[PDB]
């Protein structure tokens, strides 16, 4: 059965899935990214920092996101010197914007589905109801409505959130009063009290984190009745009553390019130093096997997407010619999402899972540094019971506790009679990338300064990662293959379809740009 | 071309009437630079 | 009230920010106010022939559509068909033919539906324009000429994205009985929000009265106003961004970011060209080229000249200090 | 930190307005935030003899006081003894020097504690005076020479009552490490609030620069600056009032009343003497009698003349429409 | 063409005249221009 799904909503954008069903599961996938704006052309041409202003828009939900990346690719092409405190200004509030991602599309985007009757007959399906039905459901109201504070935090810094461009090559715009870290502190402690403990976890962030093990994780869902009736414990047993860890799998290969830079480890950006330099450390999973990040194995290949062009282009050397969809359509293209791969040694120009699964997958990695992130839970989630829509949505969750702390502590950081901003020289060449993890994964912008303008600029997100067609090879894109596999109880509501979409927290308007 | 935009200016009714009419004074205007220009080579007198 | 939410070239700022309303929440508002989200491709349960099947009724007038509020631009490329932005089996551009023609009352919110937006910035590759204006010309995509059942223009909310009071505060102003207290300005956005401009309430007021110039981004910030030397647009802007203020805490310029004019058609003024990127451009080194509106460069000029000699000594210092 | 809240010559607006916090909010900054409210009496459990033992303990050293708040006037009427304000067996202001004494910090809340503020209007029935100033003149009860054992002075939050965050804030900066972020002006205040005047992030600074002025209160508000006609001391007050928006929503003069100048120790100015109640005092009928800080009557009025001949027309037009 | 309009009163002798006195003294103008814009740029100072 060809099952044409559009739209595929609650991804942040245009989305259609096709499917091929067989015996009620789907056996190929197609991911179409159906609305092209096409920023990277826009910004040819443009003020060298015009990616500040446009970039976040790229995103409503992870714009700035896009904003700390575009200005660290800036700060890279211009050689910036980044003060500490701007170092954690923009970590802290990168860590805000997901910290706001995390409940608003756990709940508003992805946790009503788990509404769908499809699961009328689980023993949860009442409290599930209860709980997360759209606009209604007793966690849906406060985890959407508190979602809007960690971007509160954002706001006090940027001036506003969506749509401040306050990260510049050189610092932030701003310079934060007493006032306002201590504002911060207490946004940050409330969500965390009244939304992330109290109704996520039902414990301490502390205590979530204690989890090393997918046994400590039911462990800590059985362990007492707070957690157990927690949205994270209810979450956890409603998927494994109604099979979320049973299909979504995907690639099961991770890209995590990192952010959240230790202030004095790349107080002088560079695309070299990048990866030491990482708290939220970049990393590569590959079958089976660790592998360090390195943007220049990054390409991008447009032969089933609207795109003109014949072989994968490094970013530097992108390009973003669109053809018009009926006539790529007629070359078998079926996504304005190019097709990001990565070359793995062994393994060629693979597609790569990008999200907070990669993340957690990379912070798995042997030999971190003091400064970074050192987390063996998704290893061992991994080994034990492998990535599916329950495990995804998990490493999503997981980041919660751990962003926090880490947003915290480098409030904490902040040493307010201290620069916020080096002027850099606005130098007239320069070739800059920029990284970091938005939300829902490997964020990227390559960008070439040439005579005091933008000579190129190419954007790879994450969902274009994750959600980005076959390759010329017709190796279909994580959240294709992932699709693959899932059940169909129903062709007219295949909510399994939009689980696994949604799992990878799927943005489409970044995916495309 | 930016220099043919300035020709188009050229070639509006109300920018070409202006232009005469500052053609048809161009002699005040010239022997007020003149006496200008006589005030400053006077100008240590 | 039914309301259907539709995004086209759009980046889902405005929803997000709206996600963001507090006073009403945006839960509050969806519930408690008897407003009837339909459909929003961001929160909307409904997917595939069901999502379809609530446009559809809507477009042929077999439900109700009272709001339809339009995120995005209108994608027309390539060559008009709109294909570049395909919604449900539609060019999203005939989605909102339809559903405008449709709709007892249109809104667009964000720069995007209102004008344009960025996606609109040459080259334009997707061929986006606003609902009824393109940049600062009337007309869009509906035509200067059209108006919603309730009679209204389509209710330009801008902002890149816009704050959620400025479509809230509306939507709650009909859901109330108070739609006859909105006034539109001429550019049909709400009045209540946009007679004020971005500098009115911006704690760098006096300093650009006393034509004290922020030097340098960080700690610079800490005294000074933006518009000399990073082309605040904040007294050329109407807005409620200093009244009104972002996410409950700050605003752009509070925070030491320039106005980037967002809530003007114009938006991203000068294209973001070279040079025009949080930078004011001057003639001759010192008169800024683009004045505070309603003001002439001569008379702006002698002020600002009297009031740099007149300026007093705390607005030569840091006044947003730790 | 042990925190023990004690009312004077209060009306408990400074604790009211402090109830009003948000961000944090007044029970998340008693529990959460470490901060042990041992009692107030606004809030306080226990009563009679175990609230006196608490009182008692924090006096003579038995259990530690790090933060005394002290609202309200320290009363020493009659003849000195204080006994128009007898609280829990003593006269109030035995209770503040004991206290004072014993805390690690003390923190003045409002005017009346700061500076006597109102109760200290001539003729002062109640011999009221602040911690340590009274009006401008350092001192007030405690002696221009106390410090807490931390080796602050009285840390002086005025307003009438002061705003939630110019406690709470100080507050969190106490707990969480950073009372070192806290630099104190002249008058003991907290800079990162009080470097900033009134009319910081006033919505009608615009107004103020192009002289535009108010002339009549409601309607008459919608345009126009306080300063001219209605005595706003605005331009003289040092505050974050509309910076950090009261009730996270407004301010006086953005709500169209003039700022009466309550962060500063002579508040209420001029002691309410007749005529200068909501009017600007003036020399020659268009002089102001207190010119902007800072500024010179002399280049206040050229420029204020400069300022009105190239004024903009928005600028003498509503901008606070409906 | 209202461009040629002007080339023909580029032909009228007086006011040839005047714009050559014009171009006689623009040494004068160039440098009073260069003031003022040095002015503007020391407006500051
Ligand atoms: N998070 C996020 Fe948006 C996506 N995909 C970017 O980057
Ligand atoms: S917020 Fe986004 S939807 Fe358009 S108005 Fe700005 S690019
Ligand atoms: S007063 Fe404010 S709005 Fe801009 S022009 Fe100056 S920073
Ligand atoms: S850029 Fe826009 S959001 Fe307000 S501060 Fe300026 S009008
Ligand atoms: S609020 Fe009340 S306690 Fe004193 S400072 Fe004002 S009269
Ligand atoms: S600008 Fe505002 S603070 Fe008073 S003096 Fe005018 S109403
Ligand atoms: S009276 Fe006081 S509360 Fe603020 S507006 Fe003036 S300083
Ligand atoms: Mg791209
Ligand atoms: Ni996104």
């Amino acid at each position: 059965l060809d099952l044409f799904v559009s739209p595929l909503g609650r991804v942040e954008g245009d989305l259609d899935v096709r499917v091929t069903i067989n015996d009620g599961v789907v056996t190929s996938a197609w991911t179409e990214a159906a609305m092209f704006r096409g920023f990277e052309i826009i910004l040819r041409g443009k003020d060298p920092q015009a990616g500040l202003i446009v970039c976040p828009r790229i995103c409503g939900i992870c714009g700035g996101s896009h904003l700390y990346k575009s200005a660290y690719a800036l700060d890279t092409a211009w050689r910036t010197h980044m003060p500490p405190n701007a170092t954690l200004i923009r970590n802290i509030c990168q860590a805000c914007e997901t910290l706001q991602s995390i409940p608003r599309y756990f709940y508003a985007l992805f946790a009503i589905d788990l509404t769908n009757k499809n699961y009328a007959k689980s023993k949860l399906y009442d409290e599930a109801v209860r709980r997360f039905a759209p606009y209604v459901g007793t966690s849906y109201q406060p985890g959407v409505v508190l979602s809007a504070k960690p971007v509160e935090v954002y706001a006090i810094f940027g001036g506003q959130w969506p749509x401040s461009s306050f990260m510049v090559p050189g610092g932030v715009m701003s310079a934060p009063t007493l006032s306002d870290v201590t504002r911060a502190i207490a946004i940050l402690e409330h969500w965390n009290d009244n939304w992330l403990e109290k109704q996520w976890l039902g414990c301490s962030v502390d205590r979530w984190l204690e989890n090393k093990t997918w046994n400590d994780v039911l462990a800590w869902v059985d362990e007492n009745e707070s957690q157990y009736n927690s949205d994270c414990g209810f979450f956890i047993r409603y998927c494994l009553d109604v099979g979320l860890d049973k299909y979504g799998q995907g690639v099961g290969n991770y890209l995590a390019t990192g952010t959240y830079f230790e202030p004095s480890l790349y107080e002088n950006p560079t695309i070299e130093g990048r990866n030491a330099a990482l708290i939220g450390r970049s990393g590569v999973f590959a079958d089976g096997r660790y592998f360090e990040f390195d943007q220049a194995n990054v390409t991008e290949d447009v032969t089933h997407s609207f795109y003109e062009g014949n072989r994968p282009l490094h970013p530097f050397e992108g390009e973003t010619i669109p053809v018009n969809p009926e006539d790529g359509r007629r070359q078998g293209k079926y996504s304005w999402a190019k097709s990001p791969r990565y070359a793995v040694p062994g393994l060629g120009n693979v597609p790569l899972e990008t999200g907070p699964l990669a993340r957690r997958m990379a912070a798995s990695a042997p030999d971190a540094e003091t400064h970074q992130d050192d987390d063996p839970l998704f290893a061992d989630i991994y080994n034990a019971i492998g990535p599916s829509v329950m495990v995804r949505q998990l490493a999503r969750m997981h980041e919660g506790p751990k962003y926090y702390k880490w947003v915290r502590q480098w409030l904490d950081d902040l040493e307010l009679k201290e620069s916020f901003y080096t002027k850099p020289v606005e130098y007239a060449e320069g070739k800059g990338f920029g990284s970091t993890e938005a939300a829902r994964g490997a964020l990227s912008d390559w960008i070439v300064i040439e005579d005091s303008k933008i000579k190129n600029y190419q954007v790879v997100t994450p969902t274009a990662w994750n959600i980005g067609p076959r390759d010329a090879s017709e190796v279909l894109g994580p959240i294709e293959q992932a699709l693959v596999g899932s059940p169909i109880v129903d062709a007219e509501d295949p909510v399994e379809l939009g689980h696994v979409a949604r799992s990878f927290d799927s943005c489409l308007v970044c995916t495309v740009h | 071309s930016p220099v043919d935009g300035i020709r188009r200016r050229l070639d509006d009714p109300q920018v070409a009437e202006a232009l005469n009419s500052l053609l048809d004074h161009a002699d005040l205007l010239a022997v007020l630079v003149k006496g200008l220009d006589g005030f400053v080579r006077r100008g240590d007198d | 009230a039914s309301v259907l939410w539709f995004q086209g070239g759009a980046c889902s700022g405005n929803t997000m920010s709206f996600l963001n309303a507090d006073e009403p929440n945006v839960v509050d508002l969806i519930v408690d106010f008897g407003l009837d989200l339909l459909w929003h491709p961001s929160l909307g349960l409904e997917l595939g022939n069901n999502a379809q099947k609530v446009f559809w009724d809507c477009a042929k007038g077999e439900r109700p559509l009272d709001i339809f509020v339009f995120e995005g631009t209108v994608i027309e490329a390539p060559n008009g068909t709109g294909q570049m932005d395909m919604f449900a089996g539609r060019p999203m551009k005939d989605w909102v033919t339809d559903l405008a023609g449709a709709a007892q009352i249109v809104v667009a919110i964000g720069d995007c539906a209102c004008f344009g937006g960025i996606p609109a910035m040459e080259p334009n590759p997707s061929g986006s324009t606003g609902l009824q204006f393109h940049k600062r010309e009337k007309g869009g995509f509906l035509g200067p000429d059209f108006r919603s059942k309730m009679g209204l223009p389509v209710i330009n909310v801008p902002g890149c994205p816009a704050h959620p009071d400025w479509i809230t505060q509306i939507l709650v102003a009909l859901a109330t009985g108070r739609a006859g207290d909105i006034t539109l300005d001429d550019l049909h956005r709400p009045e209540t929000f946009f007679k004020t401009f971005t500098q009115t309430g911006c704690t760098r007021v006096q300093f650009f009265e006393y034509k004290q110039s922020t030097l340098s981004f960080g700690e610079g910030t800490r005294t000074g106003c933006l518009f000399y030397e990073f082309g605040c647009r904040g007294p050329m802007t109407h807005s409620p961004c200093n009244r009104i203020l972002w996410n409950r805490q700050s605003s752009k310029t509070r925070a030491g970011m320039p106005c980037l004019g967002c809530t003007e058609p114009e938006f991203p003024h000068f294209d973001l060209a070279p040079g025009t990127v949080f930078k004011t451009q001057k003639v001759s080194g010192m008169i800024p080229k683009e004045v505070p509106e309603g003001t002439d460069h001569l008379t702006y000029m002698g002020l600002a000249a009297a009031a740099r000699i007149a300026a007093p000594q705390w607005s030569k210092e840091d006044m947003f200090v730790v």
